[PDB]
C-alpha cells in the first residue's frame, strides 16, 4: 500500500534476476560442456552488456538523495560499493549509439577466427586454453614478428575508429571522472564527484614531488635489476637494445608478476611438479581423490555436525569425456549438482582464482536461502582471508613430498631456492611503485589536457616496454588499444588484492616470531597453516551482523607525516637487495641513461 | 513451441546446432515465417518448469513432418553402461528448465512455424488479418475471399 513496500518488491526481483542470470552462465557452460557446440560465446558479446542498461534505473533514484550518511557502518559501506556515480551523462540515444558501436567492436575483436591445432603459435589470444602448449617452441623471431604482423594488419585499419572513440569522449570526458571500471564491484574504492580517500588534486600537486622522487631511486635500481636479470640470466638471441618480449608478461596485463615463477620452467613435455596421474590415465581431475582420502583419520571425535560428506553419490565422468576450449566461468547451482566448470593448467593465477571461487561456493551450499544483500562480503579482508591464505598453506610441498605417492624423481638446486627467494621478496614494497605508476598513469591518461609536447622523456619507455610493439619512433598517441581492453566486461582488475601487499606482512611477524620452526630467520616456516585458514569457517554464520574485520581501520596508517621507525626497519636486507648488482650507478641519477 | 534461446543462433544454413542437426531438419525450400519473443511471464512458472525434458542425441536424424515418438534407451558406448553418465556413455534425457527472469540469450524463446503444406485438397484455410471497411453505392472493385 506503499511505495516502500513496492520498492523492496522491485529490489528483490532484481536480486531474483541477478541470481537467474548466475544460474544462466552456469547453465549455458553446463550445455556447451555436454554437447560440441561454441555458440555460447555469441551470447556473451551481446546479452552480457546488456544488462548494464537496467542498471542504468537504479541511478535515476541515487543521485539527488542525501541518503549516502547512513548511521550503520555495514550498511554505509554496502551502499557506497553498490551505488557509485557511475557515467550517467549520457543521453538514451547516445546510449544506445554506445552500445550498437560497443557490442559491434566487441563482436570484431573476440571473433578471431586464426585459432586452430594446425596453427603453430598464432591463436586468438584472448582465450587462454590449448594457446600455452602448441606455441611453446623456440622460433622466438617467428613468435614476435607474425604477431607483430598480425597486430598490425587488426589495428591499423581501426585508427578511424579509435579516433571517433576519442573525439566523442573528449566533448565531456573532462568532467567524467571516470578511471577504472572496477568500481562496478567496488565502487567504494574510488569518490567521484567529490574528496575522498584518493588522490585529490590538491594532494596529487604535492605527491608528484615528495613520494614521486622518494620512490624514483628505489624504482629505477628495481626495474635496472629486471633489465639486468633479463637481459643476462636469459641467453641474448636478441639485442637487448630491441623491445622485450610480451610472452614473458604471461597475461595480457602481466600485474601478477608472481606467475613467472610458474612459468621458470622451459620445458612443458616431462612431468611436473603437479598431481597429473589421472589425467594422464583418466583425464580428469585428481584432487578430489586426494580430498577424500585425507579426511577419514582427522577426526576432531565429538563435532557439532558433520558437513564433509555431503555427496556421497560415486559419480565418474561427470561431463565431457575430452575438454574443449577451456573458458572461466566457474559457477554452480547447487543442492541438486555438482559439477567442475573450470579448467586446470599451469598457472598460479588459475589457482588462485580457483581457491576464490571454491570459497565462494562454500558459502553458497551455506547461504543459498539468503539474499543478495548479505550473500557476499563487503570488506575485500574477508576474500584476503579466504583467498590466498589457504594457497599458501597449501604451496607446502612437504605435505605432498612426505608420502611419496609419485617416482621419487625429484629435483632442486640453488637457483630454484634463490628463485623462491626473489619471489618472496617481490611481495613486499618493491612491488607498490609498479603497480602505483601504473595507477597513476591510468588516472592522468583520461583527461586529455595533459600537454603532448614531449614525449621522449616519460613516454618513450609505454611502447618499447608494455607492448612491446616495434616503431622507427614511438613519438604518437592515438595506439592507446590496451587502456580499451575487453576485460571492461568483467572487471578483473586486482586492485582488490592492493592491500596483500602489506597485510600479509603482519600476518607473518604474528608466526615467523612465535612458531619459530627448524630453521632461521632468512626462511620463515609456514608449514601446517591449513588449519589455521580453515578454523574461521565454525563462526561465519555466527558473525554476519558483528563483522570484526570492518571495523579496524589498520589497513592504512598516517600519510600526514614520516614514520621513522617504519622505514629502517628492514635496511640491511633492502641494501643488499640494492647494491648487490655491479652495473647500478651510486649517486646521482644521470639525465641520460641509454641502458635505463 | 519452445525453445532454448541459445539456439535460435544455432539454427542457420550450414550451421551446427541441437535442433539443426538433432531435433528438426530445415527444408531447402521452407516457405513461411517464425514470430518469437520473451515468453517470461507466459511458458515460465515460478515453482520451475521442470515437465520439460530433451534428448540429446539421436541414432537418426529426424525427417521433415515426422514426429519422434519413441523415447527409447540410448547406448553410447561399446559396453553396457546401462544408463549410467560415465565413460563413452551419456544419459539420454536431460532436463530443460525454465524459469521466469531467464536471459533473454537463453529465454524460453517463442517458436511458431507457420509450414504452408500442399496436400491432396484444395485450400480450406487462411489468415486473413487484413479485412477493410465498405462502402455501398458507389462504383468500386470488391473482394469477398477469393470472389
Amino acid at each position: 500500500s506503499t511505495i516502500e513496500e513496492q520498492a523492496k518488491t522491485f529490489l528483490d526481483k532484481f536480486n531474483h534476476e541477478a541470481e537467474d542470470l548466475f544460474y544462466q552462465s552456469s547453465l549455458a557452460s553446463w550445455n556447451y560442456n555436454t554437447n560440441i557446440t561454441e555458440e555460447n560465446v555469441q551470447n556473451m558479446n551481446n546479452a552480457g552488456d546488456k544488462w548494464s542498461a537496467f542498471l542504468k534505473e537504479q541511478s535515476t533514484l541515487a543521485q539527488m538523495y542525501p541518503l549516502q550518511e547512513i548511521q550503520n557502518l555495514t550498511v554505509k559501506l554496502q551502499l557506497q560499493a553498490l551505488q557509485q556515480n557511475g557515467s550517467s551523462v549520457l543521453s538514451e540515444d547516445k546510449s544506445k549509439r554506445l552500445n550498437t558501436i560497443l557490442n559491434t567492436m566487441s563482436t570484431i575483436y573476440s571473433t578471431g577466427k586464426v585459432c586452430n591445432p594446425d596453427n603453430p603459435q598464432e591463436c586468438l589470444l584472448l582465450e587462454p586454453g590449448l594457446n600455452e602448449i602448441m606455441a611453446n617452441s623456440l622460433d622466438y623471431n617467428e613468435r614476435l614478428w607474425a604477431w607483430e604482423s598480425w597486430r598490425s594488419e587488426v589495428g591499423k585499419q581501426l585508427r578511424p575508429l579509435y579516433e571517433e572513440y576519442v573525439v566523442l569522449k573528449n566533448e565531456m570526458a573532462r568532467a567524467n571522472h571516470y578511471e577504472d571500471y572496477g568500481d562496478y564491484w567496488r565502487g567504494d574504492y574510488e569518490v567521484n564527484g567529490v574528496d575522498g580517500y584518493d588522490y585529490s588534486r590538491g594532494q596529487l600537486i604535492e605527491d608528484v614531488e615528495h613520494t614521486f622522487e622518494e620512490i624514483k631511486p628505489l624504482y629505477e635500481h628495481l626495474h635496472a635489476y629486471v633489465r639486468a636479470k633479463l637481459m643476462n640470466a636469459y641467453p641474448s638471441y636478441i639485442s637487448p637494445i630491441g623491445c622485450l618480449p610480451a610472452h614473458l608478461l604471461g597475461d595480457m596485463w602481466g600485474r601478477f608478476w608472481t606467475n613467472l615463477y610458474s612459468l621458470t620452467v622451459p620445458f612443458g613435455q616431462k612431468p611436473n611438479i603437479d598431481v597429473t596421474d589421472a589425467m594422464v590415465d583418466q583425464a580428469w581431475d585428481a584432487q578430489r581423490i586426494f580430498k577424500e582420502a585425507e579426511k577419514f583419520f582427522v577426526s576432531v571425535g565429538l563435532p557439532n555436525m558433520t558437513q564433509g560428506f555431503w555427496e556421497n553419490s560415486m559419480l565418474t565422468d561427470p561431463g565431457n569425456v575430452q575438454k574443449a576450449v577451456c573458458h572461466p566461468t566457474a559457477w554452480d547451482l547447487g543442492k541438486g549438482d555438482f559439477r567442475i566448470l573450470m579448467c586446470t593448467k599451469v598457472t598460479m593465477d588459475d589457482f588462485l582464482t580457483a581457491h576464490h571461487e571454491m570459497g565462494h561456493i562454500q558459502y553458497d551450499m551455506a547461504y543459498a536461502a539468503q539474499p543478495f544483500l548479505l550473500r557476499n562480503g563487503a570488506n575485500e579482508g574477508f576474500h584476503e582471508a579466504v583467498g590466498e591464505i589457504m594457497s599458501l598453506s597449501a604451496a607446502t610441498p612437504k605435505h605432498l613430498k612426505s608420502i611419496g605417492l609419485l617416482s621419487p624423481d625429484f629435483q632442486e638446486d640453488n637457483e630454484t631456492e634463490i628463485n623462491f627467494l626473489l619471489k618472496q621478496a617481490l611481495t613486499i614494497v618493491g612491488t607498490l611503485p609498479f603497480t602505483y605508476m601504473l595507477e597513476k598513469w591510468r588516472w592522468m591518461v583520461f583527461k586529455g589536457e595533459i600537454p603532448k609536447d614531449q614525449w621522449m622523456k616519460k613516454w618513450w619507455e609505454m611502447k618499447r616496454e608494455i607492448v612491446g610493439v616495434v616503431e622507427p619512433v614511438p613519438h604518437d598517441e592515438t595506439y592507446c588499444d590496451p587502456a580499451s581492453l575487453f576485460h571492461v566486461s568483467n572487471d578483473y582488475s586486482f586492485i582488490r588484492y592492493y592491500t596483500r601487499t602489506l597485510y600479509q606482512f603482519q600476518f607473518q611477524e604474528a608466526l615467523c616470531q612465535a612458531a619459530k620452526h627448524e630453521g632461521p630467520l632468512h626462511k620463515c616456516d609456514i608449514s601446517n597453516s591449513t588449519e589455521a585458514g580453515q578454523k574461521l569457517f565454525n563462526m561465519l554464520r555466527l558473525g554476519k551482523s558483528e563483522p570484526w574485520t570492518l571495523a579496524l581501520e589498520n589497513v592504512v596508517g598516517a600519510k600526514n607525516m614520516n614514520v621513522r621507525p617504519l622505514l629502517n626497519y628492514f635496511e640491511p636486507l633492502f641494501t643488499w637487495l640494492k647494491d648487490q648488482n655491479k652495473n647500478s650507478f651510486v649517486g646521482w641519477s644521470t639525465d641520460w641513461s641509454p641502458y635505463a | 513451441f519452445v525453445i532454448r534461446g541459445n539456439e535460435v543462433s544455432q539454427i542457420a544454413p550450414g550451421q551446427t546446432g541441437n535442433i539443426a542437426d538433432y531435433n528438426y531438419k530445415l527444408p531447402d525450400d521452407f516457405t513461411g515465417c517464425v514470430i518469437a519473443w520473451n515468453s517470461n511471464k507466459l511458458d515460465s512458472t515460478v515453482g520451475g518448469n521442470y515437465n520439460y525434458r530433451y534428448r540429446l542425441f539421436r541414432k537418426s536424424k529426424l525427417k521433415p513432418f515426422e514426429r519422434d515418438i519413441s523415447t527409447e534407451i540410448y547406448q553410447a558406448g561399446n559396453k553396457p553402461c546401462n544408463g549410467v553418465a560415465g565413460v563413452n556413455c551419456y544419459f539420454p534425457l536431460q532436463s530443460y528448465g525454465f524459469r521466469p527472469t531467464y536471459g533473454v540469450g537463453h529465454q524460453p524463446y517463442r517458436v511458431v512455424v507457420l509450414s504452408f503444406e500442399l496436400l491432396h485438397a484444395p485450400a480450406t484455410v487462411c489468415g486473413p488479418k487484413k479485412s477493410t471497411n465498405l462502402v455501398k453505392n458507389k462504383c468500386v472493385n470488391f473482394n469477398f475471399n477469393g470472389l
